[PDB]
Protein backbone atom coordinates (compact mmCIF):
# COMPACT_ATOMS: atom_id res chain seq x y z
CA UNK A 1 0.00 0.00 0.00
CA UNK A 2 1.40 3.40 -1.09
CA UNK A 3 0.81 7.02 -0.15
CA UNK A 4 0.47 10.35 -1.93
CA UNK A 5 1.43 13.27 0.98
CA UNK A 6 0.04 16.78 0.28
CA UNK A 7 2.27 19.67 1.44
CA UNK A 8 -0.99 21.51 2.42
CA UNK A 9 -4.52 22.32 1.14
CA UNK A 10 -4.65 26.12 0.82
CA UNK A 11 -7.78 26.30 -1.33
CA UNK A 12 -11.12 24.59 -0.91
CA UNK A 13 -11.30 21.73 -3.37
CA UNK A 14 -13.12 18.49 -4.13
CA UNK A 15 -10.45 15.79 -4.50
CA UNK A 16 -10.99 12.58 -6.44
CA UNK A 17 -8.96 9.42 -6.15
CA UNK A 18 -10.11 6.91 -8.76
CA UNK A 19 -13.93 6.57 -8.43
CA UNK A 20 -13.97 8.15 -4.93
CA UNK A 21 -14.12 11.81 -3.89
CA UNK A 22 -14.14 14.01 -0.81
CA UNK A 23 -14.31 17.70 0.01
CA UNK A 24 -11.42 19.61 1.59
CA UNK A 25 -11.96 23.01 3.14
CA UNK A 26 -9.77 26.08 2.69
CA UNK A 27 -6.64 25.59 4.84
CA UNK A 28 -7.98 22.34 6.29
CA UNK A 29 -5.22 20.16 7.85
CA UNK A 30 -5.29 17.63 5.01
CA UNK A 31 -1.96 15.88 4.21
CA UNK A 32 -2.89 13.29 1.60
CA UNK A 33 -4.16 9.84 0.70
CA UNK A 34 -2.85 6.56 2.14
CA UNK A 35 -3.50 2.84 1.56
CA UNK A 36 -3.50 3.21 -2.24
CA UNK A 37 -3.51 -0.27 -3.82
CA UNK A 38 -0.40 -1.35 -5.58
CA UNK A 39 -0.81 -2.99 -8.95
CA UNK A 40 -3.06 -0.52 -10.71
CA UNK A 41 -2.72 2.88 -12.30
CA UNK A 42 -4.56 5.55 -10.39
CA UNK A 43 -5.82 9.07 -10.99
CA UNK A 44 -5.95 11.89 -8.46
CA UNK A 45 -8.15 14.74 -9.59
CA UNK A 46 -9.37 18.12 -8.54
CA UNK A 47 -12.23 20.55 -8.86
CA UNK A 48 -11.86 23.86 -7.10
CA UNK A 49 -14.78 25.07 -5.03
CA UNK A 50 -14.67 28.56 -6.54
CA UNK A 51 -14.21 27.59 -10.21
CA UNK A 52 -15.79 24.28 -11.12
CA UNK A 53 -14.36 25.11 -14.54
CA UNK A 54 -11.37 22.91 -15.30
CA UNK A 55 -11.51 19.57 -13.63
CA UNK A 56 -7.88 18.43 -13.82
CA UNK A 57 -5.78 15.57 -12.50
CA UNK A 58 -2.81 13.25 -12.67
CA UNK A 59 -2.44 9.63 -13.77
CA UNK A 60 0.24 7.76 -11.83
CA UNK A 61 1.51 4.36 -10.67
CA UNK A 62 3.18 4.35 -7.24
CA UNK A 63 5.55 1.61 -8.38
CA UNK A 64 7.26 4.19 -10.59
CA UNK A 65 8.27 6.72 -7.94
CA UNK A 66 7.32 8.61 -4.80
CA UNK A 67 4.77 11.27 -5.72
CA UNK A 68 3.21 14.10 -3.67
CA UNK A 69 0.87 17.04 -4.37
CA UNK A 70 1.70 20.66 -3.52
CA UNK A 71 -0.42 23.69 -4.40
CA UNK A 72 1.18 26.35 -6.61
CA UNK A 73 -0.19 29.86 -5.82
CA UNK A 74 1.23 31.29 -9.05
CA UNK A 75 -0.30 28.82 -11.51
CA UNK A 76 -3.28 28.31 -9.19
CA UNK A 77 -3.47 24.53 -9.11
CA UNK A 78 -2.55 21.46 -7.16
CA UNK A 79 0.55 20.00 -8.84
CA UNK A 80 1.95 16.47 -8.69
CA UNK A 81 5.68 16.25 -8.09
CA UNK A 82 8.20 13.44 -7.60
CA UNK A 83 10.35 13.31 -4.41
CA UNK A 84 13.71 11.69 -5.32
CA UNK A 85 14.98 11.56 -1.70
CA UNK A 86 13.40 8.29 -0.60
CA UNK A 87 14.32 8.77 3.07
CA UNK A 88 12.91 12.33 3.22
CA UNK A 89 9.68 10.94 1.67
CA UNK A 90 9.31 7.96 4.04
CA UNK A 91 9.91 10.35 6.94
CA UNK A 92 7.27 12.83 5.65
CA UNK A 93 4.69 10.07 5.19
CA UNK A 94 5.32 8.38 8.54
CA UNK A 95 4.89 11.72 10.40
CA UNK A 96 1.63 12.47 8.48
CA UNK A 97 0.28 8.99 9.28
CA UNK A 98 1.22 9.28 12.97
CA UNK A 99 -0.72 12.56 13.13
CA UNK A 100 -3.64 10.89 11.23
CA UNK A 101 -3.71 13.72 8.69
CA UNK A 102 -4.51 11.44 5.71
CA UNK A 103 -7.62 9.92 4.15
CA UNK A 104 -7.55 6.22 3.49
CA UNK A 105 -8.24 4.90 0.01
CA UNK A 106 -11.63 3.48 0.85
CA UNK A 107 -11.74 0.18 -1.01
CA UNK A 108 -14.38 -2.38 -0.06
CA UNK A 109 -12.79 -5.82 -0.08
CA UNK A 110 -15.49 -7.37 -2.32
CA UNK A 111 -15.13 -4.53 -4.82
CA UNK A 112 -13.31 -5.07 -8.13
CA UNK A 113 -14.63 -1.89 -9.80
CA UNK A 114 -11.30 -0.12 -10.27
CA UNK A 115 -9.53 -3.24 -11.55
CA UNK A 116 -12.39 -3.79 -13.97
CA UNK A 117 -12.13 -0.21 -15.25
CA UNK A 118 -8.32 -0.23 -15.63
CA UNK A 119 -7.64 -3.91 -16.51
CA UNK A 120 -5.70 -3.07 -19.70
CA UNK A 121 -4.51 0.45 -18.81
CA UNK A 122 -0.74 0.77 -18.45
CA UNK A 123 1.22 3.82 -17.35
CA UNK A 124 3.65 3.40 -20.22
CA UNK A 125 0.83 3.70 -22.74
CA UNK A 126 -0.73 6.67 -20.92
CA UNK A 127 2.63 8.44 -21.22
CA UNK A 128 2.58 8.02 -25.02
CA UNK A 129 -0.95 9.45 -25.29
CA UNK A 130 -0.01 12.31 -22.88
CA UNK A 131 3.49 13.49 -23.83
CA UNK A 132 5.57 15.09 -21.04
CA UNK A 133 8.60 12.85 -20.87
CA UNK A 134 10.31 14.52 -17.91
CA UNK A 135 7.56 13.39 -15.49
CA UNK A 136 6.56 9.82 -14.59
CA UNK A 137 2.92 10.89 -14.11
CA UNK A 138 0.51 12.45 -16.63
CA UNK A 139 -1.63 15.58 -16.38
CA UNK A 140 -5.08 15.67 -18.01
CA UNK A 141 -7.86 18.27 -17.82
CA UNK A 142 -11.34 19.02 -19.16
CA UNK A 143 -10.15 21.29 -22.00
CA UNK A 144 -7.28 19.33 -23.60
CA UNK A 145 -7.96 18.51 -27.23
CA UNK A 146 -7.04 15.39 -29.16
CA UNK A 147 -4.72 15.12 -32.15
CA UNK A 148 -7.76 14.36 -34.34
CA UNK A 149 -9.64 17.38 -32.98
CA UNK A 150 -6.62 19.54 -33.94
CA UNK A 151 -6.64 18.37 -37.58
CA UNK A 152 -10.27 19.48 -37.99
CA UNK A 153 -3.97 24.12 -31.33
CA UNK A 154 -0.99 23.71 -28.98
CA UNK A 155 0.53 20.30 -29.86
CA UNK A 156 2.31 19.85 -26.50
CA UNK A 157 -0.98 19.92 -24.53
CA UNK A 158 -2.78 17.34 -26.70
CA UNK A 159 -4.19 13.87 -26.17
CA UNK A 160 -2.45 11.72 -28.79
CA UNK A 161 -5.10 9.05 -29.11
CA UNK A 162 -4.95 6.81 -32.16
CA UNK A 163 -6.83 8.52 -34.98
CA UNK A 164 -9.86 6.53 -36.16
CA UNK A 165 -11.76 7.84 -39.16
CA UNK A 166 -14.24 5.61 -41.01
CA UNK A 167 -14.12 7.71 -44.22
CA UNK A 168 -10.37 7.74 -44.70
CA UNK A 169 -7.96 6.01 -47.03
CA UNK A 170 -6.53 4.16 -44.04
CA UNK A 171 -9.95 2.62 -43.41
CA UNK A 172 -10.90 1.83 -47.00
CA UNK A 173 -8.98 -0.43 -49.38
CA UNK A 174 -9.07 0.77 -53.00
CA UNK A 175 -11.48 -1.56 -54.76
CA UNK A 176 -13.16 -2.65 -51.52
CA UNK A 177 -14.99 0.62 -50.88
CA UNK A 178 -18.45 -0.77 -50.16
CA UNK A 179 -17.09 -3.86 -48.46
CA UNK A 180 -14.78 -2.02 -46.10
CA UNK A 181 -17.24 0.76 -45.23
CA UNK A 182 -20.09 -1.58 -44.39
CA UNK A 183 -17.90 -4.21 -42.62
CA UNK A 184 -14.93 -2.65 -40.86
CA UNK A 185 -13.12 -5.93 -40.05
CA UNK A 186 -10.06 -5.17 -42.19
CA UNK A 187 -9.63 -1.76 -40.54
CA UNK A 188 -10.08 -3.30 -37.07
CA UNK A 189 -7.99 -6.43 -37.48
CA UNK A 190 -5.29 -5.58 -40.02
CA UNK A 191 -4.84 -1.81 -39.83
CA UNK A 192 -5.43 -1.21 -36.14
CA UNK A 193 -4.90 -4.46 -34.21
CA UNK A 194 -2.09 -6.03 -36.23
CA UNK A 195 -0.65 -2.76 -37.54
CA UNK A 196 -0.95 -0.06 -34.88
CA UNK A 197 -1.99 -1.49 -31.52
CA UNK A 198 -0.24 -4.87 -32.03
CA UNK A 199 -2.73 -6.70 -29.73
CA UNK A 200 -6.22 -6.32 -28.30
CA UNK A 201 -4.88 -5.54 -24.83
CA UNK A 202 -3.36 -2.24 -26.00
CA UNK A 203 -6.58 -1.42 -27.91
CA UNK A 204 -8.69 -2.04 -24.82
CA UNK A 205 -6.23 -0.06 -22.72
CA UNK A 206 -6.66 3.03 -24.85
CA UNK A 207 -10.45 2.53 -24.92
CA UNK A 208 -10.57 2.31 -21.13
CA UNK A 209 -8.29 5.36 -20.69
CA UNK A 210 -10.44 7.39 -23.06
CA UNK A 211 -13.57 6.52 -21.10
CA UNK A 212 -11.98 7.39 -17.77
CA UNK A 213 -10.84 10.81 -19.03
CA UNK A 214 -14.35 11.42 -20.39
CA UNK A 215 -15.94 10.50 -17.07
CA UNK A 216 -13.56 12.15 -14.66
CA UNK A 217 -12.76 15.35 -16.58
CA UNK A 218 -15.70 15.69 -18.98
CA UNK A 219 -13.11 15.66 -21.74
CA UNK A 220 -15.12 15.74 -24.95
CA UNK A 221 -12.44 14.43 -27.30
CA UNK A 222 -11.89 11.47 -25.03
CA UNK A 223 -15.60 10.69 -25.18
CA UNK A 224 -15.40 10.81 -28.99
CA UNK A 225 -12.45 8.41 -28.91
CA UNK A 226 -14.18 5.94 -26.56
CA UNK A 227 -17.25 5.79 -28.81
CA UNK A 228 -15.17 5.48 -31.99
CA UNK A 229 -13.29 2.52 -30.56
CA UNK A 230 -16.55 0.81 -29.57
CA UNK A 231 -18.11 1.49 -32.93
CA UNK A 232 -15.11 0.12 -34.83
CA UNK A 233 -15.52 -3.24 -33.09
CA UNK A 234 -19.31 -3.38 -33.29
CA UNK A 235 -19.22 -2.48 -37.00
CA UNK A 236 -16.88 -5.40 -37.78
CA UNK A 237 -18.44 -8.70 -38.85
CA UNK A 238 -15.26 -10.63 -37.94
CA UNK A 239 -14.01 -10.12 -34.39
CA UNK A 240 -12.19 -12.70 -32.24
CA UNK A 241 -14.58 -14.29 -29.77
CA UNK A 242 -12.40 -13.45 -26.77
CA UNK A 243 -12.39 -9.77 -27.74
CA UNK A 244 -16.20 -9.59 -27.88
CA UNK A 245 -16.56 -11.30 -24.53
CA UNK A 246 -13.99 -8.97 -23.00
CA UNK A 247 -15.56 -5.87 -24.59
CA UNK A 248 -18.90 -6.84 -23.06
CA UNK A 249 -17.29 -6.92 -19.61
CA UNK A 250 -15.39 -3.66 -20.18
CA UNK A 251 -18.46 -1.71 -21.23
CA UNK A 252 -20.62 -3.27 -18.52
CA UNK A 253 -18.43 -1.87 -15.77
CA UNK A 254 -18.12 1.47 -17.54
CA UNK A 255 -21.89 1.85 -17.80
CA UNK A 256 -22.26 0.62 -14.22
CA UNK A 257 -19.89 3.28 -12.89
CA UNK A 258 -21.18 6.21 -14.96
CA UNK A 259 -23.05 8.82 -12.87
CA UNK A 260 -26.73 8.49 -13.74
CA UNK A 261 -27.01 12.27 -14.17
CA UNK A 262 -24.18 12.46 -16.77
CA UNK A 263 -25.63 9.94 -19.23
CA UNK A 264 -27.10 12.74 -21.35
CA UNK A 265 -23.68 14.20 -22.22
CA UNK A 266 -21.38 11.17 -21.91
CA UNK A 267 -23.41 8.70 -24.02
CA UNK A 268 -23.92 9.09 -27.78
CA UNK A 269 -27.42 7.88 -28.68
CA UNK A 270 -26.53 7.02 -32.27
CA UNK A 271 -23.51 4.88 -31.43
CA UNK A 272 -25.22 2.93 -28.65
CA UNK A 273 -28.41 2.20 -30.58
CA UNK A 274 -26.40 1.22 -33.65
CA UNK A 275 -24.06 -0.95 -31.59
CA UNK A 276 -26.72 -2.75 -29.52
CA UNK A 277 -29.54 -3.07 -32.10
CA UNK A 278 -28.24 -2.77 -35.69
CA UNK A 279 -24.56 -3.75 -35.82
CA UNK A 280 -22.92 -7.08 -36.55
CA UNK A 281 -22.40 -7.47 -32.81
CA UNK A 282 -25.96 -6.53 -31.76
CA UNK A 283 -26.26 -9.99 -30.14
CA UNK A 284 -22.75 -10.25 -28.68
CA UNK A 285 -22.89 -7.80 -25.78
CA UNK A 286 -25.44 -9.37 -23.45
CA UNK A 287 -24.22 -7.91 -20.18
CA UNK A 288 -23.82 -4.42 -21.61
CA UNK A 289 -27.21 -4.50 -23.34
CA UNK A 290 -28.90 -5.66 -20.14
CA UNK A 291 -27.44 -2.91 -17.95
CA UNK A 292 -28.03 -0.23 -20.59
CA UNK A 293 -31.69 -1.21 -20.95
CA UNK A 294 -32.27 -1.18 -17.17
CA UNK A 295 -30.26 1.96 -16.37
CA UNK A 296 -30.69 4.17 -19.47
CA UNK A 297 -33.77 2.98 -21.38
CA UNK A 298 -34.45 6.58 -22.49
CA UNK A 299 -31.28 6.84 -24.57
CA UNK A 300 -32.58 3.79 -26.45
CA UNK B 1 -23.19 22.43 -47.98
CA UNK B 2 -26.64 21.71 -49.37
CA UNK B 3 -27.85 23.20 -52.65
CA UNK B 4 -31.18 25.03 -52.44
CA UNK B 5 -33.26 27.87 -53.88
CA UNK B 6 -31.00 30.42 -52.17
CA UNK B 7 -27.79 29.41 -54.00
CA UNK B 8 -29.41 28.46 -57.32
CA UNK B 9 -27.32 30.65 -59.61
CA UNK B 10 -24.20 28.80 -58.48
CA UNK B 11 -25.21 26.07 -60.91
CA UNK B 12 -24.43 28.35 -63.86
CA UNK B 13 -21.11 29.81 -62.77
CA UNK B 14 -17.82 28.70 -64.25
CA UNK B 15 -16.84 26.11 -61.60
CA UNK B 16 -17.33 22.70 -63.22
CA UNK B 17 -20.04 20.72 -61.44
CA UNK B 18 -22.12 17.62 -62.05
CA UNK B 19 -25.50 16.50 -60.79
CA UNK B 20 -25.71 12.75 -60.13
CA UNK B 21 -29.13 11.08 -60.04
CA UNK B 22 -29.32 7.37 -59.17
CA UNK B 23 -33.11 6.83 -59.30
CA UNK B 24 -32.97 4.81 -62.52
CA UNK B 25 -29.90 2.66 -61.76
CA UNK B 26 -31.76 -0.33 -60.26
CA UNK B 27 -35.07 -0.90 -62.05
CA UNK B 28 -37.41 -3.89 -61.67
CA UNK B 29 -40.76 -5.27 -62.70
CA UNK B 30 -42.64 -7.02 -59.88
CA UNK B 31 -44.56 -10.14 -60.89
CA UNK B 32 -46.19 -13.29 -59.57
CA UNK B 33 -44.46 -16.67 -59.69
CA UNK B 34 -46.12 -19.93 -60.69
CA UNK B 35 -46.46 -20.78 -56.98
CA UNK B 36 -48.20 -17.46 -56.38
CA UNK B 37 -45.28 -15.75 -54.69
CA UNK B 38 -43.87 -12.42 -55.82
CA UNK B 39 -40.55 -11.95 -57.58
CA UNK B 40 -38.65 -9.16 -59.27
CA UNK B 41 -37.06 -9.08 -62.70
CA UNK B 42 -34.42 -6.40 -63.23
CA UNK B 43 -34.31 -4.30 -66.38
CA UNK B 44 -31.50 -2.11 -67.71
CA UNK B 45 -30.96 1.15 -65.88
CA UNK B 46 -28.77 4.20 -66.08
CA UNK B 47 -26.86 6.77 -64.06
CA UNK B 48 -27.88 10.33 -64.96
CA UNK B 49 -24.77 12.55 -64.60
CA UNK B 50 -25.36 16.06 -65.89
CA UNK B 51 -23.35 19.29 -66.24
CA UNK B 52 -26.07 21.95 -65.79
CA UNK B 53 -23.95 24.70 -67.33
CA UNK B 54 -23.14 22.95 -70.60
CA UNK B 55 -25.91 20.37 -70.91
CA UNK B 56 -23.38 17.54 -71.23
CA UNK B 57 -24.99 14.31 -70.04
CA UNK B 58 -22.85 11.26 -69.23
CA UNK B 59 -25.44 8.46 -69.43
CA UNK B 60 -23.88 5.34 -67.99
CA UNK B 61 -26.05 2.41 -68.90
CA UNK B 62 -26.39 -0.25 -66.17
CA UNK B 63 -26.91 -3.65 -67.73
CA UNK B 64 -28.88 -6.23 -65.75
CA UNK B 65 -25.86 -8.56 -65.70
CA UNK B 66 -24.25 -6.36 -63.04
CA UNK B 67 -26.87 -7.60 -60.56
CA UNK B 68 -26.39 -11.32 -61.22
CA UNK B 69 -25.71 -13.23 -58.02
CA UNK B 70 -25.68 -10.12 -55.89
CA UNK B 71 -27.60 -9.49 -52.66
CA UNK B 72 -29.17 -6.31 -51.28
CA UNK B 73 -29.44 -4.75 -54.72
CA UNK B 74 -30.87 -1.37 -53.68
CA UNK B 75 -27.85 -0.88 -51.41
CA UNK B 76 -25.45 -2.15 -54.04
CA UNK B 77 -26.96 0.21 -56.62
CA UNK B 78 -25.83 3.24 -54.64
CA UNK B 79 -22.26 1.91 -54.42
CA UNK B 80 -22.22 0.90 -58.09
CA UNK B 81 -23.35 4.44 -58.92
CA UNK B 82 -20.53 5.90 -56.87
CA UNK B 83 -18.02 3.47 -58.43
CA UNK B 84 -19.04 4.54 -61.94
CA UNK B 85 -19.02 8.29 -61.16
CA UNK B 86 -15.54 7.97 -59.63
CA UNK B 87 -14.42 6.05 -62.73
CA UNK B 88 -15.85 8.82 -64.94
CA UNK B 89 -14.01 11.51 -63.01
CA UNK B 90 -10.70 9.64 -63.25
CA UNK B 91 -11.23 9.23 -66.99
CA UNK B 92 -11.52 12.99 -67.52
CA UNK B 93 -8.53 15.29 -67.98
CA UNK B 94 -7.71 17.22 -64.81
CA UNK B 95 -9.01 20.49 -66.29
CA UNK B 96 -12.38 18.78 -67.04
CA UNK B 97 -12.88 17.19 -63.64
CA UNK B 98 -15.66 18.69 -61.51
CA UNK B 99 -15.00 20.80 -58.46
CA UNK B 100 -18.35 19.75 -56.95
CA UNK B 101 -20.67 16.78 -57.41
CA UNK B 102 -24.28 17.34 -56.30
CA UNK B 103 -26.28 14.16 -55.52
CA UNK B 104 -30.04 14.32 -55.89
CA UNK B 105 -30.61 11.80 -53.05
CA UNK B 106 -28.85 12.06 -49.69
CA UNK B 107 -28.32 8.29 -49.56
CA UNK B 108 -25.66 8.77 -52.25
CA UNK B 109 -23.48 10.97 -50.03
CA UNK B 110 -21.50 8.35 -48.14
CA UNK B 111 -21.04 5.96 -51.10
CA UNK B 112 -19.75 8.77 -53.29
CA UNK B 113 -17.60 10.33 -50.56
CA UNK B 114 -15.92 6.96 -49.92
CA UNK B 115 -15.30 6.31 -53.61
CA UNK B 116 -13.86 9.82 -54.06
CA UNK B 117 -11.38 9.75 -51.14
CA UNK B 118 -8.58 10.13 -53.70
CA UNK B 119 -10.17 13.50 -54.67
CA UNK B 120 -10.27 15.42 -51.37
CA UNK B 121 -10.73 18.71 -53.20
CA UNK B 122 -13.96 17.66 -55.01
CA UNK B 123 -16.92 18.64 -52.83
CA UNK B 124 -19.77 16.13 -52.53
CA UNK B 125 -22.99 18.02 -51.82
CA UNK B 126 -26.65 17.21 -51.25
CA UNK B 127 -29.51 19.37 -52.46
CA UNK B 128 -32.84 20.51 -51.09
CA UNK B 129 -34.15 20.93 -54.64
CA UNK B 130 -36.59 18.20 -55.68
CA UNK B 131 -35.31 17.73 -59.18
CA UNK B 132 -37.26 15.67 -61.68
CA UNK B 133 -34.37 13.72 -63.18
CA UNK B 134 -36.14 10.39 -62.56
CA UNK B 135 -38.21 11.26 -65.63
CA UNK B 136 -35.12 10.98 -67.85
CA UNK B 137 -36.38 7.63 -69.03
CA UNK B 138 -39.45 9.40 -70.46
CA UNK B 139 -37.14 10.91 -73.08
CA UNK B 140 -37.61 8.44 -75.90
CA UNK B 141 -34.04 8.39 -77.26
CA UNK B 142 -32.60 7.91 -73.75
CA UNK B 143 -35.03 5.10 -72.92
CA UNK B 144 -34.24 3.50 -76.27
CA UNK B 145 -30.47 3.33 -75.81
CA UNK B 146 -30.83 2.00 -72.25
CA UNK B 147 -33.28 -0.76 -73.20
CA UNK B 148 -31.29 -1.85 -76.27
CA UNK B 149 -28.00 -2.20 -74.37
CA UNK B 150 -26.58 -5.72 -74.28
CA UNK B 151 -23.51 -4.76 -72.20
CA UNK B 152 -22.32 -1.91 -69.98
CA UNK B 153 -21.96 1.25 -72.02
CA UNK B 154 -21.51 5.01 -71.64
CA UNK B 155 -23.34 7.33 -74.07
CA UNK B 156 -22.78 11.08 -74.24
CA UNK B 157 -25.61 13.49 -74.99
CA UNK B 158 -26.28 17.22 -74.78
CA UNK B 159 -29.62 17.38 -72.97
CA UNK B 160 -30.13 21.02 -74.14
CA UNK B 161 -29.82 20.18 -77.86
CA UNK B 162 -28.73 23.51 -79.45
CA UNK B 163 -30.66 25.71 -77.03
CA UNK B 164 -27.54 27.41 -75.66
CA UNK B 165 -27.06 29.12 -79.04
CA UNK B 166 -30.14 31.20 -78.21
CA UNK B 167 -30.65 31.13 -74.40
CA UNK B 168 -28.58 31.10 -71.24
CA UNK B 169 -27.83 28.00 -69.20
CA UNK B 170 -30.08 29.28 -66.41
CA UNK B 171 -32.97 29.45 -68.87
CA UNK B 172 -32.07 26.12 -70.47
CA UNK B 173 -32.04 24.35 -67.09
CA UNK B 174 -35.40 25.89 -66.21
CA UNK B 175 -36.86 24.63 -69.48
CA UNK B 176 -35.35 21.19 -68.93
CA UNK B 177 -36.68 20.91 -65.40
CA UNK B 178 -40.13 22.09 -66.54
CA UNK B 179 -40.21 19.49 -69.32
CA UNK B 180 -39.09 16.73 -66.96
CA UNK B 181 -41.48 17.77 -64.17
CA UNK B 182 -44.33 17.58 -66.70
CA UNK B 183 -43.24 14.17 -67.99
CA UNK B 184 -43.08 12.98 -64.39
CA UNK B 185 -46.55 14.25 -63.43
CA UNK B 186 -48.44 13.09 -66.55
CA UNK B 187 -46.21 11.41 -69.13
CA UNK B 188 -48.96 10.82 -71.69
CA UNK B 189 -50.18 14.41 -71.64
CA UNK B 190 -46.66 15.84 -71.67
CA UNK B 191 -45.66 13.70 -74.65
CA UNK B 192 -48.86 14.70 -76.48
CA UNK B 193 -47.93 18.36 -76.01
CA UNK B 194 -44.41 17.85 -77.35
CA UNK B 195 -45.43 15.91 -80.46
CA UNK B 196 -48.98 17.04 -81.26
CA UNK B 197 -47.92 19.09 -84.32
CA UNK B 198 -46.43 16.76 -86.97
CA UNK B 199 -44.59 19.61 -88.74
CA UNK B 200 -42.12 20.05 -85.85
CA UNK B 201 -39.61 17.22 -85.86
CA UNK B 202 -36.74 16.02 -83.68
CA UNK B 203 -33.41 16.27 -85.46
CA UNK B 204 -31.47 13.00 -85.65
CA UNK B 205 -28.75 14.49 -83.40
CA UNK B 206 -31.26 15.97 -80.90
CA UNK B 207 -33.49 14.79 -78.10
CA UNK B 208 -36.33 17.37 -78.22
CA UNK B 209 -38.32 18.89 -81.10
CA UNK B 210 -37.02 21.81 -83.14
CA UNK B 211 -39.29 24.50 -81.73
CA UNK B 212 -38.96 28.13 -82.66
CA UNK B 213 -38.61 30.63 -79.85
CA UNK B 214 -42.33 31.44 -80.08
CA UNK B 215 -43.32 27.79 -80.13
CA UNK B 216 -41.21 27.17 -77.01
CA UNK B 217 -43.23 29.83 -75.19
CA UNK B 218 -46.44 28.05 -76.18
CA UNK B 219 -44.96 24.66 -75.26
CA UNK B 220 -43.71 25.93 -71.90
CA UNK B 221 -47.11 27.45 -71.15
CA UNK B 222 -48.81 24.14 -71.94
CA UNK B 223 -46.46 22.31 -69.55
CA UNK B 224 -47.21 24.72 -66.70
CA UNK B 225 -50.94 24.24 -67.34
CA UNK B 226 -50.47 20.45 -67.22
CA UNK B 227 -48.51 20.59 -63.96
CA UNK B 228 -51.11 22.85 -62.37
CA UNK B 229 -54.01 20.78 -63.73
CA UNK B 230 -52.61 17.47 -62.43
CA UNK B 231 -51.97 19.30 -59.17
CA UNK B 232 -55.73 19.94 -59.07
CA UNK B 233 -56.83 16.57 -60.47
CA UNK B 234 -54.62 15.24 -57.66
CA UNK B 235 -55.64 17.33 -54.64
CA UNK B 236 -59.01 18.34 -56.19
CA UNK B 237 -58.83 22.15 -56.49
C1 LIG C 1 8.57 16.34 -1.07
C2 LIG C 1 7.50 16.46 -0.06
N1 LIG C 1 7.34 17.52 0.70
C3 LIG C 1 6.27 17.29 1.59
C4 LIG C 1 5.98 18.28 2.62
C5 LIG C 1 5.09 18.10 3.59
C6 LIG C 1 4.88 19.17 4.59
O1 LIG C 1 4.13 20.12 4.40
N2 LIG C 1 5.57 19.07 5.81
C7 LIG C 1 5.42 20.10 6.84
C8 LIG C 1 6.46 17.95 6.11
C9 LIG C 1 6.28 17.56 7.60
C10 LIG C 1 7.44 16.84 8.08
N3 LIG C 1 8.36 16.27 8.48
C11 LIG C 1 5.65 16.08 1.44
S1 LIG C 1 6.37 15.16 0.22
Amino acid sequence: MNTVPFTSAPIEVTIGIDQYSFNVKENQPFHGIKDIPIGHVHVIHFQHADNSSMRYGYWFDCRMGNFYIQYDPKDGLYKMMEERDGAKFENIVHNFKERQMMVSYPKIDEDDTWYNLTEFVQMDKIRKIVRKDENQFSYVDSSMTTVQENELSDPAHSLNYTVINFKSREAIRPGHEMEDFLDKSYYLNTVMLQGIFKNSSNYFGELQFAFLNAMFFGNYGSSLQWHAMIELICSSATVPKHMLDKLDEILYYQIKTLPEQYSDILLNERVWNICLYSSFQKNSLHNTEKIMENKYPELL
Amino acid sequence: GAMNSSNYAELFNNDIKLFVDDTNVYRVTVHKTFEGNVATKAINGCIFTLNPKTGHLFLKIIHTSVWAGQKRLSQLAKWKTAEEVSALVRSLPKEEQPKQIIVTRKAMLDPLEVHMLDFPNIAIRPTELRLPFSAAMSIDKLSDVVMKATEPQMVLFNIYDDWLDRISSYTAFSRLTLLLRALKTNEESAKMILLSDPTITIKSYHLWPSFTDEQWITIESQMRDLILTEYGRKYNV
